[PDB]
């Protein structure tokens, strides 16, 4: 029986081994993405989280018809 | 010895020739803060893909 039907024990081992390993990766990196952003959203440096602004070459830089401005 | 300017003469724009700077900032603006950095590196396929929950990929 156990030659026909099943396997070792040490495929169950390192199966489970490499499992949890993958399972320990993606919890890292569901916190660290947590984080990062909570980060960025409360500073707004990063990539995510940017909100547009008025674009700077809309403006019309010539004389305006008055010396001041 | 004058003699009046002709039809569109006075409205020309003229080059002048004076020795006073160039003003650097007329606007007295201040420091522009630094942007952003950049985006950089290549693209790599995500790890362990959408790590959504129970999704494998
Ligand atoms: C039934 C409805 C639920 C399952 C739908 C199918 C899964 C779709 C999916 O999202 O897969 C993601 C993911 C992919 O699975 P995988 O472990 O990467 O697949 C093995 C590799 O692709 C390695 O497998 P492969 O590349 O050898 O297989 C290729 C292809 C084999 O097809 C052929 O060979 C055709 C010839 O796959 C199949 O046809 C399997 C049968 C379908 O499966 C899951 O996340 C499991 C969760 C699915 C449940 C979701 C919620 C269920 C709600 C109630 C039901
Ligand atoms: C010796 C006589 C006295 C003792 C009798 C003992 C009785 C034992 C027989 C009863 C069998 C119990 C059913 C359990 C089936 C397990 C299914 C599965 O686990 O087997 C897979 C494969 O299946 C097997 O080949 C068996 C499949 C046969 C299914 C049994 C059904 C027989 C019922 C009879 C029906 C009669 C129909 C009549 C029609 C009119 C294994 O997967 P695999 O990853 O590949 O192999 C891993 C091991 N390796 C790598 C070393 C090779």
């Amino acid at each position: 029986i156990a030659r026909t039907f099943y396997d070792g024990p040490e495929k169950n081992y390192e199966k489970t081994m490499a499992i949890l390993q993958i399972e320990a990766e993606k919890a890292e990196l569901r916190l660290k993405e947590l984080e990062v952003r909570r980060l960025m959203r409360a500073r707004g440096d990063g990539p995510w989280y940017q909100y547009p602004t008025i674009d700077k070459a809309l403006i019309d830089h010539s004389p305006k018809t008055t010396p001041d401005n | 010895g004058w003699v009046r300017p002709d039809l569109g003469e006075l409205s020309k724009v003229t080059k002048v020739k004076t020795d006073r700077p160039l003003p650097e900032n007329p606007y007295h603006s201040r420091a522009r803060p630094e942007p952003n950095p950049e985006a950089e590196g290549d693209l790599k396929p995500a790890k362990h893909g959408s790590r959504l929950f129970f999704w494998t990929m």
